[PDB]
RNA sequence: GGGAUGACCCCAGGCGGUAGGGGAGCGUUCCCGAUGCCGAUGAAGGCCGACCCGCGAGGGCGGCUGGAGGUAAGGGAAGUG
RNA sequence: GGUGGAGCCUGGGAGUGAGGGCGCGAGCGAUAACGUCCGCGUCCGAGCGCGGGAACAACCGAGACCGCCAGCUAAGGCCCC
RNA sequence: CCGUGAGGGAAAGGUGAAAAGAACCCCGGGAGGGGAGUGAAAUAGAGCCUGAAACCGUGGGCUUACAAGCAGUCACGGCCCCGCAAGGGGUUGUGGCGUGCCUAUUGAAGCAUGAGCCGGCGACUCACGGUCGUGGGCGAGCUUAAGCCGUUGAGGCGGAGG
């Protein structure tokens, strides 16, 4: 049984995020709390805040005993972005896209018989 | 000089083949000869330096 | 393009800015901009020649003769008309009303007893025409307008 | 007679050459105007009578 | 009715001496072999091929005036980088190679064709690697 | 009444990419390049079609050419055997004889080998 | 135990006991034809003029066929032109049974 | 030719194609058909299909989604691809 | 003689009115030009569809309705690729 | 909103039958989610009907580091799936073959124009005359216009005129 948190709208770039997220697929609960703490991103931070929403969720509504759980699947999607104008020289004005995530992680109980 | 600019689209296959090397690395990490936790060495582990 | 709310204004200078090349913006080429060749209001009134009329109403009363489907009558007696006392008249003259019918007489009282039946059209004999003769299986007339069914054609 | 059976006979209503639109209808493209200079421009030529 | 088509088969080994052969004349055989376009089972995409050994790689034998006149070249990718080398040093340089070179050249071209010159093992004056077969054609 | 487009023009963009599922690229994810590949799809599937005909005959030479060189003879000779030997059966979709039937191969080597001569 | 047996302007190698799929022909299913043509016995030294004679190769037609679509297409860059044809080539399936001499 | 007056079967011939001419069809919006018929036991639309019919444009059928519409045969008209 | 996608007549609808290469005959040019301008043919155009010519609109071969894992050939080829 | 001003000038509609619009609990600073609850339905949950495509991501099967390419196609093989089976679908290793689409041109893969990709919008009409043809009506004739009567979307009359 299998237990899931969902941060949507973010704001962060997906790319960026996605890359810490890579860094805990697949691992134990208690390595992935290790790694985020020495991981240096603004992505560290929120990455945690859903692995433990998810713990969390897990043994509380899941039933799941916290110590044998994993990460299962965790991925981050792009949500709607927030876009400004960007004065530039000679009258010309960009617009740049402050980019937004839905991180999700997804925990699972480590088959420990 | 004047201006270059690229001249086709990147394919998605180039541009992901790109980033092949981008992937971080996990940092590294020794058990607190004091602590319980996990910290980085040849640093002041952050709970009982 | 002409009626549409926009000014008339050229959008850009039309060359150096890079762009493509415009107009006003009731341009038809732009959304919202006018219709090309869109509708007006119109008339599609014609004429037929009225010997033509003439012959479609007899043929179309014909081809119902010939299938048997007319009946004539006189006075009916289903008359002080109340569809209550038409669908009496109407059950004894043999139409159950599993076939359309279309009733044309000059009298006021069946005609707007009749109207209200999911299966009956109704007229006057002036109003005789070739549509409401076709949509309809059996036709019924009185004598009254059959008379001046044949006095409208000849 | 039906409103079904009614319909014209095999000449009448002929309808009708609209194109315009694809390859393949032959008429495509150009929509038969070919090509070429003032016939083809939208109001085209100057009266041919004369 | 579908066209035969072989599994997998026993890769027969041949031998050549080649001392006194002519050249062009020697390689025209070598490569049918290398191809194996001489089994009926022949199949264009497989390389159910030959494995060609050749000997006595020093001894062949060219007419005309080639033995100075024949020139190889070698491009490399700097200015002036042209080699030119007459077909006698080369002999006196790397014997065989000349073989090898002819052969290559009558084999086809792309992944197939570099694999069956693979195939083509060849050795100068007598003996070679003493595994297989190797029945001689002279 | 108007006839706006609706639901026509994604369909007709849909029946395409469906038959190019599988091409690299945007070949296979765009109508346009899609479009544009499939016509070439459609030339070359026909007349390599026609040069399938070709390509298989040039197989069943090389092998029967080289079975009868066991056999000691040209293939182009072979073949004069057959014309006049009246052995004027064949083939040369056959080959499996060749491969498969030996000796009804060496057979037809023999009442080859004696025509006219 | 085969023949060389010829039909629709091709040959086919045929024994007892095929379910072969040829070009279509004139039979209604079930009924029986010897094609009264063969060019191989299988037992050898029998081979040899257009066809052995007397031999014949008795199969029995088991109905007809249409085979998978063939969607043949035309293109020509920059006169647009193009066109479609679809195209399923008609068959008949056959199973062999009796090598006659 | 056959006498079915064709639509069906045999035979024989033609069938590269741009400008362009001619000819048949398909599909879309709307009207008559309609106070009808289909429909929550599931409308339109969407997503699959290796299935059937069609030379093709297209039509079917099945499955999943969707949740209130749709609209035959046969004709008419266009903001119709 | 010749039944041909031949011919003639009246009418409806066009498109074209920038051609090019090659052969042969001339002119201009320099017994130059992938030059230019006419004549008679041809092909490309529109047959950048097929085979040969390494590759290649117009040179040689040949006029592609659809299918086949059948046969004979054309030009050009038959030492190997 | 843009322009000193005259003036220019948009985008932007849909939960559900009913708010019954999610008490309370858990993670969290909040946002957000997870349970519970409501509902016929909650990937109908308010960034709310349907929810296409380009686009981005996770998981799975096949494949790929001595090969060279308008990316396809034709053949054989390998691994995977579906079916008793002969058979079919996915994938691609090697082998043959292969100069994008449109437009403009005598001639274009062309190192000549246009197009980043997807979705929606986007161009031969209508009136009145004319001239051919065609389906019908009547035929030494044919036919009405304005208008007048009458009408559940009913038709008739009207002969000036042509
Ligand atoms: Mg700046
Ligand atoms: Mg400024
Ligand atoms: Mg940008
Ligand atoms: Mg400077
Ligand atoms: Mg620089
Ligand atoms: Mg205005
Ligand atoms: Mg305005
Ligand atoms: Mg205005
Ligand atoms: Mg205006
Ligand atoms: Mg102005
Ligand atoms: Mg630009
Ligand atoms: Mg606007
Ligand atoms: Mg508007
Ligand atoms: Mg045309
Ligand atoms: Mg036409
Ligand atoms: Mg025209
Ligand atoms: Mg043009
Ligand atoms: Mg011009
Ligand atoms: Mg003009
Ligand atoms: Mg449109
Ligand atoms: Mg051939
Ligand atoms: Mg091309
Ligand atoms: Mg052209
Ligand atoms: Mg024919
Ligand atoms: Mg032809
Ligand atoms: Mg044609
Ligand atoms: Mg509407
Ligand atoms: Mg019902
Ligand atoms: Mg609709
Ligand atoms: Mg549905
Ligand atoms: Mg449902
Ligand atoms: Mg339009
Ligand atoms: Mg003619
Ligand atoms: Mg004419
Ligand atoms: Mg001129
Ligand atoms: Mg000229
Ligand atoms: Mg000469
Ligand atoms: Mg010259
Ligand atoms: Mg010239
Ligand atoms: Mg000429
Ligand atoms: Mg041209
Ligand atoms: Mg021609
Ligand atoms: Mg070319
Ligand atoms: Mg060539
Ligand atoms: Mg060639
Ligand atoms: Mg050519
Ligand atoms: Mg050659
Ligand atoms: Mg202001
Ligand atoms: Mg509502
Ligand atoms: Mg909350
Ligand atoms: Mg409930
Ligand atoms: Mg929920
Ligand atoms: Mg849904
Ligand atoms: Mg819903
Ligand atoms: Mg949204
Ligand atoms: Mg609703
Ligand atoms: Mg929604
Ligand atoms: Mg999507
Ligand atoms: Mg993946
Ligand atoms: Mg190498
Ligand atoms: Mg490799
Ligand atoms: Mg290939
Ligand atoms: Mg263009
Ligand atoms: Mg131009
Ligand atoms: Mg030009
Ligand atoms: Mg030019
Ligand atoms: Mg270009
Ligand atoms: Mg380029
Ligand atoms: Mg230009
Ligand atoms: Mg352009
Ligand atoms: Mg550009
Ligand atoms: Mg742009
Ligand atoms: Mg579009
Ligand atoms: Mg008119
Ligand atoms: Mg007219
Ligand atoms: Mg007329
Ligand atoms: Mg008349
Ligand atoms: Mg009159």
């Amino acid at each position: 049984m299998e237990a899931k948190a969902i941060a949507r709208y973010v704001r962060i770039s997906p790319r960026k995020v996605r890359l810490v997220v890579d860094l805990i697929r697949g691992k134990s609960l208690e390595e992935a709390r290790n790694i985020l703490r020495y991981t240096n991103k603004r992505g560290a931070y929120f990455v945690a805040k859903v692995l433990e929403s998810a713990a969390a969720n897990a043994v509380n509504n899941h039933d799941m005993l916290e110590d044998r759980l994993y990460v299962k699947a965790a991925y981050v999607d792009e949500g709607p972005a927030l876009k400004r104008v960007l004065p530039r020289a000679r009258g010309r004005a960009d617009i740049i896209k402050k980019r937004t995530s839905h991180i999700t992680v997804i925990l699972g109980e480590k088959h420990g018989k | 000089a004047k201006h270059p600019v690229p001249k086709k689209k990147t394919s998605k296959a180039r541009r992901d083949a790109r980033r092949s090397h981008h992937a971080l690395t996990p940092p590294t990490l020794v058990p607190c000869p004091e602590c319980k936790a996990m910290k980085p060495p040849h640093t002041v582990c952050p709970e009982c330096g | 393009r002409g009626e549409v709310a926009y000014s008339g204004r050229k959008i850009w200078p039309q060359k150096h800015t890079g762009r493509a090349r415009h107009g006003d913006i009731g341009a038809p080429i732009f959304v919202g901009g006018g219709v090309v060749f869109g509708p007006k209001p119109r008339d599609y009134s014609y004429t037929l020649p009225k010997k033509v009329r003439k012959k479609g109403l007899a043929m179309a009363v014909a081809d119902r003769a010939r299938e048997g489907k007319l009946l004539l009558v006189e006075a009916f007696a289903g008359v002080n008309g109340k569809t209550k006392e038409f669908l009496a008249w109407a059950k004894e003259a043999g139409l159950d009303g599993s076939e359309s019918v279309l009733l044309v007489t000059g009298n006021e009282l069946v005609r707007r007893a009749a109207r209200n039946l999911p299966w009956v059209v109704t007229l006057a004999p002036e109003g005789l025409n070739v549509y409401d003769i076709v949509r309809t299986e059996r036709l019924v007339m009185d004598l009254d307008a059959w008379e001046v069914f044949q006095n409208r054609i000849g | 007679m039906k409103l079904s059976d009614l319909r014209p006979n095999p000449g009448a209503n002929k309808r009708r050459k609209r194109v315009g639109r694809g390859p393949g209808s032959g008429h495509g493209k150009t929509a038969t105007r070919g090509h070429k200079g003032q016939k083809s421009r939208s109001g085209g030529l100057k009266d041919p009578r004369r | 009715m579908k066209t035969y088509v072989p599994k997998q088969v026993e890769p027969r080994w041949v031998l050549i001496d080649a001392e006194g052969k002519t050249l062009g004349r020697l390689a025209t055989k070598i490569a049918t072999l290398l191809r194996g376009k001489h089994r009926p089972d022949w199949t264009p995409n497989v390389a159910m091929g030959d494995f060609v050994v050749v000997v006595n790689a020093d001894k062949i034998r060219v007419t005309g005036k080639k033995l100075e006149q024949k020139i190889y070249t070698r491009y490399s990718g700097y200015p002036g980088g042209l080699k030119k080398i007459p077909l006698e040093k080369m002999l006196a340089t790397h014997p065989e190679r000349v073989l090898e070179h002819a052969v290559k050249g009558m084999l086809p071209k792309g992944p197939l064709g570099r694999r069956l010159f693979k195939r083509l093992k060849v050795y100068a004056g007598p003996d070679h690697p003493h595994q297989a077969q190797r029945p001689e054609k002279l | 009444p108007r006839a706006k487009t609706g639901v026509v023009r994604r369909r007709k963009h849909k029946k395409i990419l469906k038959l190019a599922k599988g091409y690299w690229g945007l070949r296979s994810k765009s109508f346009r390049k899609a479009r544009e590949t499939l016509f070439a799809a459609g030339n070359y599937a026909y007349a390599h079609r026609k040069r399938r005909k070709r390509d298989f005959r040039r197989l069943w030479i090389v092998r029967i050419n080289a079975a009868c060189r066991q056999h000691g003879l040209n293939y182009s000779t072979f073949i004069h055997g057959l014309k006049k030997a009246g052995i004027e059966v064949d083939r040369k979709n056959l080959a499996d004889l060749a491969v498969r039937e030996p000796q009804v191969f060496a057979e037809l080597v023999e009442r080859a080998k004696a025509a006219q001569g | 135990m085969f023949a060389i047996v010829k039909t629709g302007g091709k040959q086919y190698r045929v024994e007892p006991g095929l379910k072969l799929r040829v070009e279509k022909l004139d039979a209604e299913p079930g009924a029986t034809v010897e094609l009264p043509v063969l060019l191989l016995g299988g037992e050898k030294t029998v081979v040899g003029t257009p066809v052995v004679e007397g031999a014949s190769v008795v199969a029995e037609v088991l109905g007809h066929g249409r085979g998978k679509k063939i969607l043949v297409s035309k293109f020509k860059a920059k006169v647009q032109y193009r066109r479609k044809k679809g195209h399923r080539q008609p068959y008949t399936e056959l199973l062999i049974k009796e090598i006659r001499g």
